[PDB]
């Protein structure tokens, strides 16, 4: 299929032209013929530009009802809150929480709403949202180069700049396996392993070496606006929605502090 | 009929003049800097409806206090006088309980920081309020009167129940504005100097942030108890020592000293954001 | 879409009845309403309006005091009480709905109408009473007391249009809009109190009584008619 | 022949850059030296128009220019009469991740589109008086950008699966798909003869199509970054663009290059949307600066501000009897200059 | 003052 792009070179290049002198002295000779009908540049009369009946007066006493029923709608949509799940693949990011999806659940009567786009345009959309939910995979260390890239491009965002990350290490049994067999040396994949220790050893030294290269990208340049909150998942876990309300009751009082001036 | 002194007289349409005057320019300010300029909250709700309570106080408890120590007695009818002192202590509770209503949505807002309300809730506080305080101004109206004094000479006269009213009228008045607001006004400061106090502490395991909320616990407190301290001893004095040196220079002079944190509560609550004062140095430049 | 109407029967003065609509097959919670009499032999006349949420009500002089309206939204039906009659309440009575916003066409369906038997203000006048009318074309007219044009530039005149033995129906809306469902052989066209409905080849079921009406100010004036024959 | 093909690729990139070296016998700014200048343009605002209790994202215009329609990330869609602020009509959604709306040519129906990938039509003027839906148009792989009307039977969209598409209401199926680019598209613009339209796509390159044919014919460059909108010349035979790198550019079709450049020093934020005057003189642009700026056409010299926003625009529009301009914002309020 | 008659001065 590389000639169809040779083929349409070919259509481009056979093509009549004129010289500039001519074509921009014409797009010249069309506004004088037209000056004096572009009323943004000769001002009208103030007496004719266009900026009751009995049925003029029933047409307003139909619109004063749309306002009352678009504000008591909008007033009862003010409520509840709003999250955005990222995650690549490899990652179970559809199994954590037990065109486009919609998610709702709630805890102690407060309504979250998750959202999953099934991304360097789109983004700007969920700019007014309390958190963003990133996912991880904890047993595959040949794509953390990859996530680690992933974390950094999404952290440094234009439009990102206030919005807090809660993020998952997920997969935390296969890991233990992993590490327990012998069999893979995490070294080979990152030569700085050899030289660091912890501040079940083998296994809490390999995943606090894991954590500690994401919260070195989180605290590398934040300037105190906004921080991530780490924790370790697992492949079955019912207490996983308790930690995104008890993150978000943290972002929430950070933000009132910064309303009122006391700080 | 009994007269008075001219020079004792003369000091007091003084003293009265500069507050009125200070306590008009000072609210004007605040209100003008609100409307001209940026970060529209549920701040600028509370602080616009606090300075229409000190224009209120600072319009219908001193200028009519004033014109009255222009003359001697008070030249109208029954009722006008009637209703001036249901206006004077009027405003004294709103524009002392307005303060509670905004420290308290603070504090609440810092504590407890999940909670839904709406604009509905925030204006049926403030009607609430201030059909409270219309409601808690009665007995102005019982125990005052308009009469004759001696040589059929009128004025607006005070005769309470001879052998406990007068006691009782201040007692009540003392415990339902100065005491329970300032242990509540402590309580808020308490706690949300205490919860920014605790979470710096579990953060950092940043030491310039850690004192600006005493330096602002301390001037909240302090002008309020300053300001108040004084007209309440001596009247709580004289409504309680027989012997009571009544014909001293301070107490007349210090008796008239009512509304004074409508001086200085504006400077304040204006100050302490930042904004505002640059703001409006800028604008009227 | 559907009105029918109910009540009537022989009733003696002195007394009292009430009128009831049925509607199906629209949003009838967005329309407003009108009640519209017609003398057995005469022409049309209006009775009372009530509009959309019960907000704002409209009697006729000649029957305000004893007349009320009121509808009923949830069961979709309108409701005329009439108390202390009289003799001359003897007419059909019809029922008409409206909506107003910018480019609608109000009082476009009418419905049914009941007999019931009981034994300033603009004027319109139409001229002529009856002409012998075939692909001819013909020209109607009418005028009014004052000019109806507006300052928004709207002109409010309307055309109906009754057959013997049929309910009214729409034709032209403010004095130069065409309806829906009529053909192009109808047309309208006038200026300040001078109007003209210029009917071109001229065919058959085209034969009945025509009036003109206004909408500028209430109360809302019809005219007498003028009749076409063959 | 993995590379053997790729060698006449260079060879004709160099010779058609070559054949336009020679167009160039002089520049657009060189002949404008000696004209009028526009002076001063003062604006003020005449109506504001308030009820969306959300951003705002897109708004057109209606042929009469009175009329108009807008769309906001509440879920809802609000026809407006321009002269009394009156709500017409107001249409709720069915999904609320909105990004494109549009208004037809006759006043009979209104199409709507976001990130739910498909593109939906109204119908306006219907007896029993109600607003219902009359076809949806599924097919696309990405989210939508744009969509404009010809008649009441066809319509143009564009996508973010880099492609564009045509379609037929009645029937319902995409009869002609536009292919070529390599980012995402943007932006649309329908020719006044409506044989053409041009294209902005997210890797700084604009192609030109015919509707009848099916395929590209020219294709422009020199924008450093993705472009956001683009709109065409009341001439016809030119349009400009609007880019993230802070600057405004206008090309020609007859001569295959462009023109004019518009930048600033003192601007560093992106444009989000463009639109032309009347005549032809003044060119609005919009600015993430939170205000808006008026360019003079013929000398890339600045001529005016408008700014009663206090968040970005993202939307912009002229009538065609060019009386009133009319902006949106993030700040949820809609304006009306003159 | 304001709450009782106030003194003569
Ligand atoms: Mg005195």
């Amino acid at each position: 299929q590389a000639r169809k792009l040779v083929e349409q070179l070919k259509m481009e290049a056979n093509i009549d032209r004129i010289k500039v002198s001519k074509a921009a002295a014409d797009l010249m000779a069309y506004c004088e013929a037209h000056a004096k009908e572009d009323p943004l540049l000769t001002p009208v009369p103030a007496s004719e530009n266009p900026f009751v009946s009995a049925e003029d007066k029933a047409a307003a006493e139909r619109s004063k009802m749309i306002d009352k029923n678009l504000r008591e709608d909008g007033e009862k949509a003010r409520r509840t809150l709003r999250l955005l799940l990222l995650g690549a693949d490899n990652s179970g990011k559809s199994t954590i929480v037990k065109g486009i999806f919609e998610t709702k659940f709630q805890v102690d009567k407060v309504n979250f709403h998750m959202f999953d786009v099934g991304r360097r345009k789109w983004i700007q959309c969920f700019n007014d949202v309390t958190a963003i939910i990133f996912v991880v995979d904890s047993s595959d260390y040949n794509r953390l180069q990859e996530a680690l890239n992933d974390f950094k491009s999404i952290w440094n965002n234009r439009w990102l700049r206030t919005i807090s990350v809660i993020l998952f290490l997920n997969k935390q049994d296969l890991l233990a396996e992993k590490v327990l067999a012998g069999k893979s040396k995490i070294e080979d994949y990152f030569p700085e392993f050899a030289r660091y220790t912890t501040p079940d050893p083998r296994v809490t030294r390999a995943k606090y070496f894991i954590r500690k290269e994401f919260v070195d990208i989180s605290t590398a340049s934040g300037d105190g606006r906004h921080i991530c909150y780490p924790h370790f998942t697992c492949a079955v876990d019912t207490e996983n929605a308790r930690r995104i309300f008890n993150d978000c009751k943290d972002i929430i009082l950070q933000m009132n502090l910064r309303e009122y001036n006391l700080v | 009929p009994p007269r008075r002194n001219e020079a004792l007289a003369r000091v007091e349409v003084a003293v009265l003049c500069l507050i009125l005057l200070l306590a008009l320019s000072g609210n004007a300010c605040v209100l003008l800097a609100l409307r001209t300029t940026q970060k529209h909250s549920r701040l600028f709700f509370f602080m616009k409806h606090l300075s229409i309570a000190d224009l209120v106080v600072a319009v219908f408890q001193v200028l009519p206090q004033l014109l009255w120590d222009i003359t001697f007695r008070f030249y109208g009818p029954d009722l006008l006088c009637r209703l001036v002192k249901y206006l004077q202590v009027v405003g004294m509770f709103a524009s002392t309980y307005l303060l509670l209503l905004m420290s308290l949505d603070r504090c609440l807002a810092i504590c407890q920081p999940l909670r839904s309300l709406r604009r509905r809730t925030d204006r049926l506080a403030v009607l609430a309020t201030w059909l409270g305080c219309l409601v808690a101004s009665a007995p102005q109206v019982h125990i005052f009167s308009l009469r004759e004094v001696a040589d059929g000479v009128f004025d607006c006269w005070a005769v309470f129940i001879q052998p406990w009213g007068p006691k009782a009228y201040i007692t009540w008045i003392t415990l339902a504005v100065y005491i329970v607001p300032v242990i509540v006004l402590a309580a808020c400061y308490g706690l949300i100097s205490f919860k920014i106090w605790q979470n710096l502490r579990l953060k950092t395991a940043i030491s310039k942030a850690k004192i600006r909320t005493v330096k602002m616990t301390f001037i909240i407190v302090l002008a309020f108890i300053v300001c108040w301290t004084p007209f309440f001893f001596v009247q709580m004095w004289s409504v309680w020592d027989a012997n009571a040196p009544k014909e001293a220079s301070a107490f007349i002079i210090v008796m008239l000293l009512a509304s004074l944190n409508s001086c200085c509560n504006p400077w304040i609550y204006m100050l302490f954001t930042g904004h505002l004062f640059h703001e409006l140095v800028q604008r009227f430049l | 879409v559907q009105l029918v109407e109910s009540g009537g029967g022989l009733v003696q003065p002195g007394g009292s009845r009430k009128l009831s609509c049925s509607a199906s097959g629209f949003a009838f919670s967005s329309f407003g309403m009108h009640w519209v009499r017609q003398a057995p032999e005469k022409g049309l006349e209006w009775v009372a309006y009530i509009s959309s949420g019960s907000g704002t009500i409209y009697y006729a002089d000649t029957v305000k005091g004893r007349f009320t309206i009121s509808r009923d939204d949830p069961k979709n039906t309108l409701f005329l009480q009439m108390t202390s009659l009289r003799s001359e309440d003897t007419a059909m009575y019809y029922c008409v709905r409206s909506i107003y916003y910018y480019g609608s066409s109000p009082f476009d369906f009418w419905g049914q109408g009941t007999t019931l038997t009981v034994s300033s203000d603009i004027v319109m006048t139409q001229a002529t009473s009856s002409v012998p009318v075939p692909g001819e074309s013909v020209s109607i007219s009418c005028r009014s007391s004052k000019s109806l044009l507006h300052s928004n530039g709207n002109t409010y005149l309307y055309w109906f249009l009754q057959r013997p033995g049929q309910s009214p129906q729409l034709l032209i809306y403010r004095m130069s809009n065409l309806a829906s469902g009529v053909p192009d052989r109808f047309s309208g066209s006038g200026s300040g109190t001078a109007f003209t409905l210029t009917i071109s080849r001229l065919e058959a079921e085209d034969v009945g009584v025509y009036y003109c009406m206004q909408h500028l100010e209430y109360p809302l004036t019809f005219g007498a008619g003028t009749k076409l024959e063959l | 022949e993995l590379d053997q093909l790729r060698q006449e690729a260079e060879q004709l990139k160099n010779q058609i850059r070559d054949a336009r070296k020679a167009c160039a016998d002089a520049t657009l700014s060189q002949i404008t030296n000696n004209i009028d200048p526009v002076g001063r343009i003062q604006m003020r605002t005449r109506r504001t128009l308030r009820g969306h209790l959300a951003k705002i994202y897109a708004m057109h215009w209606g042929t009469d220019s009175r009329l108009l329609v807008s769309a906001s990330q509440d879920g809802k869609l609000i026809i407006w009469d321009s002269y009394t602020t009156n709500k017409v009509h107001a249409i709720p959604l069915r999904s609320s991740w909105v990004m494109t709306c549009a208004y037809a040519p006759s006043g009979n129906y209104v199409a709507c589109g976001g990130l739910d990938n498909i593109c939906s039509i109204y119908n306006l003027k219907t007896r029993e008086g109600n607003v219902r839906v009359s076809r949806e148009l599924a097919g696309h792989t990405g989210y939508l950008s744009c969509c404009r009307f010809l008649d009441d039977n066809q319509i143009v969209t564009s996508s973010g699966d880099t492609t564009c598409a045509l379609w037929d209401i009645e029937t319902g199926q995409q009869t002609t798909t536009f292919t070529g680019h390599t980012g995402d598209v943007m932006s649309l613009s329908l020719a006044p003869d409506t044989r053409l339209f041009v294209s902005g796509a997210c890797d700084a390159s604009a192609k030109l199509w015919d509707v009848r044919e099916g395929m590209c014919r020219q294709t422009f460059t020199g924008h450093e970054s993705d472009i956001n909108a683009i709109c065409f010349f009341p001439n016809g035979n030119a349009f400009a663009t609007g880019s993230d790198d802070a600057t405004c550019r206008l090309f020609d079709l007859r001569a295959d290059q462009e023109l004019m450049t518009y930048s600033h020093d003192n601007i560093i934020c992106g444009i989000t949307s463009v639109s032309f005057s009347k005549s032809g003189r003044l060119l609005l642009a919009g600015y993430d600066d939170f205000n808006c700026n008026v360019w003079d056409a013929l000398k890339a010299d600045r001529a005016g501000v408008l700014a009663g926003h206090d968040n970005r625009v993202s939307c912009l529009g002229v009538t065609d009897d060019g009386m009133a301009v009319a902006t949106g914002s993030w700040d949820s309020f809609l304006k009306i200059w003159n | 003052c304001y709450i009782q008659n106030c003194p003569l001065g």
